[PDB]
RNA sequence: GCCCGUCGCUAGUACCGAUUGAAUGGCUUAGUGAGGCCUCAGGAUCUGCUUAGAGCGGAGAAUUUGGACAAACUUGGUCAUUUAGAGGAACUAAAAGUCGUAACAAGGUUUCCGUAGGUGAACCUGCGGAAGGAUCAUUA
RNA sequence: ACCCACUCGGCACCUUACGAGAAAUCAAAGUCUUUGGGUUCUGGGGGGAGUAUGGUCGCAAGGCUGAAACUUAAAGGAAUUG
RNA sequence: GCGGUAAUUCCAGCUCCAAUAGCGUAUAUUAAAGUUGUUGCAGUUAAAAAGCUCGUAGUUGAACUUUGGGCCCGGUUAACGGGGCCUUUUUACUUUGAAAAAAUUAGAGUGUUCAAAGCAGGCGUAUUGCUCGAAUAUAUUAGCAUGGAAUAAUAGAAUAGGACG
RNA sequence: UAUCUGGUUGAUCCUGCCAGUAGUCAUAUGCUUGUCUCAAAGAUUAAGCCAUGCAUGUCUAAGUAUAAGCAAUUUAUACAGUGAAACUGCGAAUGGCUCAUUAAAUCAGUUAUCGUUUAUUUGAUAGUUCCUUACAUGGUAUAACUGUGGUAAUUCUAGAGCUAAUACAUGCUUAAAAUCUCGACCCUUUGGAAGAGAUGUAUUUAUUAGAUAAAAAAUCAAUGUCUUCGGACUCUUUGAUGAUUCAUAAUAACUUUUCGAAUCGCAUGGCCUUGUGCUGGCGAUGGUUCAUUCAAAUUUCUGCCCUAUCAACUUUCGAUGGUAGGAUAGUGGCCUACCAUGGUUUCAACGGGUAACGGGGAAUAAGGGUUCGAUUCCGGAGAGGGAGCCUGAGAAACGGCUACCACAUCCAAGGAAGGCAGCAGGCGCGCAAAUUACCCAAUCCUAAUUCAGGGAGGUAGUGACAAUAAAUAACGAUACAGGG
RNA sequence: CUCUUAAGGUAGCCAAAUGCCUCGUCAUCUAAUUAGUGACGCGCAUGAAUGGAUUAACGAGAUUCCCACUGUCCCUAUCUA
């Protein structure tokens, strides 16, 4: 149709972004990002709509034009920015910080972690190659290429990511019973380790989980983070740890807190 | 402009469709440059995305590969002999892929006798040093040497040169060069 | 290109509209809870009928299914809550049995006459549609208002007018001061 | 009693129809063919390299060779959808006209079928059916 | 050749309704709201009408295929009493 | 069907019914309609079995191949369910899943005063505050992965050009 | 949310339709019309025609200011605050509208790219440029501007003279190796050796590696070390895929040789032989390849309504396939050349109709179904009809150009300009649908960019489309009838 | 029903090479048509081997129109024997 599409409708936008059907036609549409706007939140919809910090699209630039927000240790100016999974978002005059990270509905969840686990960052390796020259390179879920690598990485492994240099602290290989976050499908958000990953010769990989309550389920090896060492993430995880609880399990926790 | 789209044409049922919709440019096509021998003029094209194709219009002197010794130099491209498409870029000497064209043999000569002292088809003693190493290798063929008795040498252009403004080639070696052979005899 | 706002309508209305009998039972129902025009029946038996084809495809379900059990239970909870289906009748098969008059019997109308405060349901009306019955804070002007079970006590005159507070009517209060030029200057 | 057809008047729908009937669109053979694009050229003007003055290079307007694309005009055909028509010939409505009374009683020549010919009209006659017949019946 | 008993396969017939059907009736026209063994063909109020048109077959008479506009509350079946 | 002189039916008066900020009319479409019939029609006489037989397509097509016995482990309200031992040991289909846009439908939650909606909200000390949400399930064709082996198909040694070491 | 009734007769049971009943996010119309919430609305007839206005423009400290521009009084004598114009930059390919085409087409769900393109965004990537004379930074050219002008007339322009750059055209620059060739002279053996080139990246071709699964001795050319006249042989370099001629590396060349920073803003620090020497901070804009992101292009499987009064169709002149080429961003009969005779069909081709854009969905509410979808979301197509194209990363664009056809405006008769199926609004059409309003405050988008611009959008008018709520009266008194 | 004289124009066809009236009337063709064609038919005086109706093909037969063509014409000029 001509070219690039510059505008996204409300109700055309991701259902996780938690937009309500009335107050316009139109979403922010996020920038040109690290991640796909498809799972991606724009700086926006943190600011106002999650930490209810800005009341207004006017304000939220008034908020990055007075030079303040982060991500990933470096400072976002664009309103519409893609902030994705395992992200940052440091606020200096707030103190605070906020890893992203998917609810056990599936949705990005606002969550805060100290002046400390905001250093690093975990990235899924999606390609391993050789460069120009020789120079073998790695790069991550949200884009980063990282040069001169472990030999040990493959792809579908992660890698800790310090943020104000770069390259490589350590990083977990992708075996039986990891430690796994899921990125994206029906059992988004879930935490879990790896029965078994069914291997599929021409796409789509099968990779069972079992999580710390003993459920077992199923989604693509491409949604399948791993987040660390079993029973041990690498980075702080929300109440409920992903656990899914059932609807009528949930239905007794909010009338159990719920009295006197 | 010319169309590539396969809209145009019949479906397999042979069924003659109706135009669905206008022509757009990134199903187009354009006109060939049908490049023949002469004084170099090569044209711009510029191609999808921006970039550049690079029209070859008259095309004399481009690099050819002699296989077996793994040496390049650059040579006239007297004319086309043989095309395996049409005989009128023969007749009309027109320079495509797979040409089978006729070469300037003499700086492929000069290097030959530079390298294994054997003069062709027929001091400085650090120089009797290497010929002697390189002898033994020394025989080439009788279908390859004889053509420098002529000065010209048989070679199959490689290159795209409409698309690459480059042409390229390889002199003719092996059964291959016997294959075009029994063809410019037993054809012309 | 405006989001697509929804909506619905409350009633449904009768297949055979002159059944001879039904005619009557209306016509009591609309006198015996004070009722505005057929359509406040209507809404009801429509109300009822979908309570009730929800337990019909419920009770189709073998029992321990959660969809009869965490549905089901959900219905059951909101009904009671209201005061239609008894402190503990609850049951799937007691909502079956539920009939039109009880979702009729909780209405803030047919409450506001029940206890106290109207004695008449053209009184309560009269009086619920003009200002004060209001419930707790906040007036409730609604005869339809559908009193829950545990928010009935809270029903009282409204903080405002000459049943529940400050300041009489401007009918009386302009009785009182066109006295005031006849028995006074 | 019911009841058929012609004939006679009143209104309505469609049909056939001379007009080589009109109209709109699509696909089209032929002929012609704008325009930009590619290409062979051209060279108003302006202009750099090596050496008044000469040799070799770049920039470039009108104009132009050839080529593909190709609107569109003319003339034909084809398919679609719509439509005018003197006259023709039906059918349908409205009722207690005219002619006779074909069918319903063995309806007064049982009725009906296919076919064939004939007759103002329903109908009549030939052959071969059927029974939905007016006979379930002559081991007598 | 005749008699008798048995048994297939026939053209019918009789009684009973086990059933079925609007009934007349039906050993199927039964095994049908306890609705499915397989399969072929046709019908969808009465007219208009087997008309018009196209196609096709025939020497022709004709056959095969086969509409719509419009009109109408009945038409019809079986049985009952007159 | 009413009206042709005492009109239950027209024009009205009176009253009465019906639904009511809405009731009527035209047109379409759905239900009624088992009057399109897979479920689920009808065809002697009401509409309707080709004059008759052949026969391609299509639909459809008898039965038979592991039956029975003996123990075990772990499941959910002795009935039943799931997973293994021993006994001479190719599809069509069906389950589970994944991958399925949001709206919309269904549906949980919540006092928009009720509600249609909305996805807000709720408690507070109301002097630089706490905080649960935004559930859940869906066209069942195709594709993908998976458990199932009944049913129905399909291949296999007939001049052995068969199997096996 | 599993219902029926009325009508064929003298009466009867059937068949059977007509009629009644109810619903419709379904349209019109009539009569009536008070209150809250909510808010469809020229789709249908004619993608018919349209006067006028509006709808696309855009600057930060950070490209280009000598405005005969404003402004204080500038340490500001190169500039410096502000800042019109114009240059360079980017956008104008998004939106919004409409449903005319379109029946295997679009489209849906589902694959493919080991078959390509990609502004931007995010993440990395560059010591190599001259060769035998700026690096304290080469060269001109121009707009705005001023001034002389033409035409009835336009977002027309002529020629005269100035002046800028991240415009245009140019062009130096830096480590240590190491491997290659070629090779003056020394001259014997198992013999060697200065110093003359070549090596960034990209383009083009050719060739090479990109390998392994289990172990042992014999062969030839010349070496590849090495020790002490005895000759020893110690060692094979892969990253990835289901899969590659993949990534990546190697040699020989090739090239009207791609990029390799003559670029701006804030700061003003540190050294010492003090020359305005040498060295330095965070930024902005760029730039080569790679990945990423936003996309694009094609693509696998399966699925469309009526029609046989459409049964054969495709193949001139591409129909199906093979080869080669050409063209493309790339696959492919996309096109050309040669060659074969293929390809579809009663499991319905081909053809015709559609008052047909597909889908998400909508109406109906036993089940099984019937009917509808111009229309808020997604995809597609189009901008009067057709075609062609320039710029560009992206267009076969129309609020871009060029032509034709059909419209149609101005004119001074010479010529000039146009495309409401954007928002309003006019005529027309019909049964059929609203104001030539306000506004960027909200949602958001665009830009050099917090600021500006947005008939996207929002507000308001019109608005009995549809939906929700549900006033038009309430309680006694007195005077008669009536219930224990 | 009548009537003279045996019957009393059937199937068909038509202003026809048959129609007086007559350049019949209607439609069509044309700017205009005593022409042509299609109709209509109480047809002065069509009509059945005195053959009636139809009819493919054929024709130096009669007739109308169309396209092409042209000095037939507008309107005449020039050339050769
Ligand atoms: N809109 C009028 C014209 O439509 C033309 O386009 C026409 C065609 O694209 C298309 O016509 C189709 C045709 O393709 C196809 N092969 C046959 C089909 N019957 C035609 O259909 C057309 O005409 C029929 C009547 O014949 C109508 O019933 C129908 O609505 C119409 N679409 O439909 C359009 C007609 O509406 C042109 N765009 C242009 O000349 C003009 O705009
Ligand atoms: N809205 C986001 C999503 O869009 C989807 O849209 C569909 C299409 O856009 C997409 O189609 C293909 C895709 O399969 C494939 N993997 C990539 C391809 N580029 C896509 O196709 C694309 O290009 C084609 C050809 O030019 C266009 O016709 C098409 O409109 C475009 N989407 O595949 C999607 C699923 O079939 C779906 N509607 C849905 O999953 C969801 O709404
Ligand atoms: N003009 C014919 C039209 O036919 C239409 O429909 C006709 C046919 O489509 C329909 O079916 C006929 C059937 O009657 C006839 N006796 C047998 C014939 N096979 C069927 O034919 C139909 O179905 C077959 C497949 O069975 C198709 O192959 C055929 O193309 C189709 N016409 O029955 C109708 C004929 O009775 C409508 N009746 C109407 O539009 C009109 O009558
Ligand atoms: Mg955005
Ligand atoms: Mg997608
Ligand atoms: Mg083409
Ligand atoms: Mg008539
Ligand atoms: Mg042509
Ligand atoms: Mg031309
Ligand atoms: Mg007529
Ligand atoms: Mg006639
Ligand atoms: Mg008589
Ligand atoms: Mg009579
Ligand atoms: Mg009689
Ligand atoms: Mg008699
Ligand atoms: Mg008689
Ligand atoms: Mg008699
Ligand atoms: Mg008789
Ligand atoms: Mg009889
Ligand atoms: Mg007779
Ligand atoms: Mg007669
Ligand atoms: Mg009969
Ligand atoms: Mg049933
Ligand atoms: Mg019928
Ligand atoms: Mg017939
Ligand atoms: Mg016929
Ligand atoms: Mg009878
Ligand atoms: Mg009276
Ligand atoms: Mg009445
Ligand atoms: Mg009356
Ligand atoms: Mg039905
Ligand atoms: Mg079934
Ligand atoms: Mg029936
Ligand atoms: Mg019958
Ligand atoms: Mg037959
Ligand atoms: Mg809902
Ligand atoms: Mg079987
Ligand atoms: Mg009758
Ligand atoms: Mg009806
Ligand atoms: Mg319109
Ligand atoms: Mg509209
Ligand atoms: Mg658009
Ligand atoms: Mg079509
Ligand atoms: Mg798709
Ligand atoms: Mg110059
Ligand atoms: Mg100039
Ligand atoms: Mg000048
Ligand atoms: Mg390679
Ligand atoms: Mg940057
Ligand atoms: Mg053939
Ligand atoms: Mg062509
Ligand atoms: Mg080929
Ligand atoms: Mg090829
Ligand atoms: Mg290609
Ligand atoms: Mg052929
Ligand atoms: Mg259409
Ligand atoms: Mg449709
Ligand atoms: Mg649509
Ligand atoms: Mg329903
Ligand atoms: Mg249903
Ligand atoms: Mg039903
Ligand atoms: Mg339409
Ligand atoms: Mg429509
Ligand atoms: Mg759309
Ligand atoms: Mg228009
Ligand atoms: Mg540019
Ligand atoms: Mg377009
Ligand atoms: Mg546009
Ligand atoms: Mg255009
Ligand atoms: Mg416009
Ligand atoms: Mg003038
Ligand atoms: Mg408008
Ligand atoms: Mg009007
Ligand atoms: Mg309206
Ligand atoms: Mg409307
Ligand atoms: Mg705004
Ligand atoms: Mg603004
Ligand atoms: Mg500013
Ligand atoms: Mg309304
Ligand atoms: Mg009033
Ligand atoms: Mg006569
Ligand atoms: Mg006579
Ligand atoms: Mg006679
Ligand atoms: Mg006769
Ligand atoms: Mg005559
Ligand atoms: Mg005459
Ligand atoms: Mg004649
Ligand atoms: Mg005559
Ligand atoms: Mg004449
Ligand atoms: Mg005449
Ligand atoms: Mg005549
Ligand atoms: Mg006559
Ligand atoms: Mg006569
Ligand atoms: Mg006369
Ligand atoms: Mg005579
Ligand atoms: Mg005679
Ligand atoms: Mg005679
Ligand atoms: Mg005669
Ligand atoms: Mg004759
Ligand atoms: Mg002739
Ligand atoms: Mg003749
Ligand atoms: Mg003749
Ligand atoms: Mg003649
Ligand atoms: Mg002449």
């Amino acid at each position: 149709a001509r070219g690039p599409k510059k505008h996204l409708k409300r109700l055309a936008a991701p259902h996780h972004w938690l937009l309500d059907k009335l107050s316009g036609c139109y979403a922010p549409r996020p920038s040109a990002g690290p991640h796909k706007l498809r799972e991606s939140l724009p700086l926006i919809v943190f600011l106002r709509n999650r930490l209810k910090y800005a009341l207004n699209g006017r304000e939220v630039k008034a908020i990055l034009m007075q030079r303040h927000v982060k991500v990933d240790g470096k400072v976002r100016t664009d309103t519409t920015y893609p902030a994705g999974f395992m992200d940052v978002i440091t606020l200096d005059a707030t103190n605070e910080n906020f890893r992203l990270v998917y609810d056990v509905k599936g949705r990005f969840a606002v969550h805060r972690i100290t002046d400390e686990e905001a250093s690093y960052k975990l990235g899924k390796v999606k390609k391993v190659q050789l460069g120009k020259k020789g120079v073998p390179y790695v790069v991550t879920h949200d884009g980063r290429t990282i040069r001169y690598p472990d030999p040990n990485i493959k792809v579908n492994d992660t890698v800790k990511i310090d943020l104000a240099s770069g390259k490589i602290t350590d990083f977990i290989k992708f075996d039986a019973g990891k430690l796994v976050y899921v990125t994206g499908g029906r059992n988004l958000g879930r935490i879990g380790t790896i029965v078994h990953k069914e291997r599929h010769d021409g796409g789509f990989d099968l990779v069972h989980i079992k999580d710390s309550l003993d459920n077992t389920f199923v989604t693509r090896l491409n949604n399948v983070f791993v987040i660390g060492e079993q029973g041990k993430p690498y980075i702080s995880l929300p109440k409920g740890k992903g656990i899914k609880l059932s609807i009528a399990e949930e239905r007794d926790r909010r009338r159990a807190q719920q009295g006197l | 402009g010319i169309s590539r789209d396969s809209r145009h044409k019949r479906s397999a049922t042979g069924a003659k469709r109706a135009q669905f919709r206008k022509k757009r440019k990134f199903e187009l096509g354009r006109q060939p440059a049908n490049t023949k021998i002469g004084a170099k003029r090569i044209h711009s094209v510029r191609t999808r995305g921006g970039n550049k194709k690079y029209r070859a219009l008259r095309i004399e002197t481009g690099n050819f590969s002699w296989a077996s010794e793994g040496i390049s130099k650059k040579t006239r491209i007297a004319g086309v002999v043989y095309h395996p498409s049409n005989n009128e870029l023969v007749r009309t000497n027109t320079l495509t892929k797979a040409a089978i064209v006729q070469i300037d043999a003499t700086p492929f000569r000069q290097w030959f006798e530079a390298h294994y002292g054997q003069t062709l088809g027929k001091k400085s003693k650090n120089a009797e040093r290497k010929w002697a190493a390189r002898a033994a290798s020394a025989k080439i063929e009788s279908s390859v040497e004889s053509q420098f008795s002529a000065g010209r040498l048989y070679a199959c252009i490689s290159s795209r040169p409409g698309q690459s403004g480059r042409c390229d080639g390889y002199i003719l070696e092996g059964e291959e060069l016997a294959f075009y052979l029994r063809r410019l005899t037993a054809k012309k | 290109p405006r989001a697509p706002r929804t909506y619905s309508k409350t009633y449904s209305t009768p297949k055979r509209p002159y059944e001879s009998s039904r005619l009557d039972a209306e016509l009591k129902l609309a006198g015996e809870f004070g009722l505005k025009n057929k359509k406040e029946i209507y809404r009801i038996s429509f109300q009822l009928s979908k309570i009730r084809r929800a337990a019909r495809d419920l009770l189709t379900r073998d029992e321990k299914d959660p969809k009869r059990l965490f549905e089901g239970n959900a219905l059951i909870r909101r009904l009671v809550r209201v005061g239609v289906l008894s402190e503990d009748k609850k049951k799937l098969d007691y909502v079956l049995a539920l009939k039109v008059e009880d979702f009729l019997e909780r209405r803030l109308q047919t409450q506001v006459y029940k206890l106290g405060l109207a004695k008449s349901v053209h009184h309560a009306r009269v009086l619920i549609t003009q200002r004060h019955i209001a419930v707790g804070k906040q007036i409730v002007n609604i005869p339809s208002f559908m009193v829950r079970l545990d928010s009935e006590k809270h029903i009282d005159f409204a903080p405002t007018s000459p049943f529940g507070g400050a300041r009489p009517g401007r009918v009386a209060r302009r009785n009182a001061a066109r006295k005031a030029e006849a028995s006074g200057e």
